[PDB]
């Protein structure tokens, strides 16, 4: 399995 | 002072995709805590204060692939009564999992709303114009929180 | 990544 985190800078999606 | 583990790094950046200057600005991040996209972080490793460079970041080292299963259809009635439900509009979805996950409205067709859970840049290759502004040591608080202090 | 799952009771807010 492999996950990409959408909260990583510079373009943050969510929080 | 060189960019490296546990350093708080401040950068000025310009984001381009296929020639379109999408975004500009300035941020600080805690280096080596998975706070910045891998590709851009790898490019920053070892850099000194003041250095200016360019960086090409593939989707693999940016925000990953674009899962087509991330594109779902939801009823228009599930949206807030007085919210603009149009393409590009951003909302959040939540269930028994208790984890709020963000979405972008793609298309609105009758009572059917097509939304995208993928990152807006998922699948794109990013080009960066980067300037290392400042490099300082992180405070104990910052290391404790695993994030830079905004 | 990720999908919607009516097998709960998914809702939507706009904050
Ligand atoms: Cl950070």
């Amino acid at each position: 399995t492999r996950y990409w985190n959408p909260k990583m800078k510079p373009f943050i999606f969510g929080a | 002072m060189k960019v490296g583990q546990d350093k708080v790094v401040t950068i000025r950046y310009t984001l381009q995709v296929e020639g379109e200057v999408l975004d500009q600005g300035e941020l600080s991040y805690l280096h080596g805590h998975r706070n910045l996209i891998p590709g851009l972080e790898e490019a920053l490793e070892g850099r000194e204060e003041g250095e200016a460079f360019q960086a090409h970041v593939p989707a693999e080292k940016a925000y990953g692939p674009h899962d087509p299963e991330g594109v779902q259809v939801v009823p228009l009635s599930a949206f807030p009564e007085d919210a603009e439900v149009v393409p590009g509009a951003q909302f959040y979805a939540q269930d028994m999992e208790g984890n709020p996950m963000p979405l972008t409205v793609v298309a609105v067709e009758g009572e059917e709303v097509t939304v995208d859970f993928n990152h807006p840049l998922a699948g794109k290759d990013l080009d960066f114009q980067v300037e290392v502004v400042k490099v300082r040591e992180a405070t104990p608080e910052e290391l404790l929180h695993g994030h830079a202090h905004p």
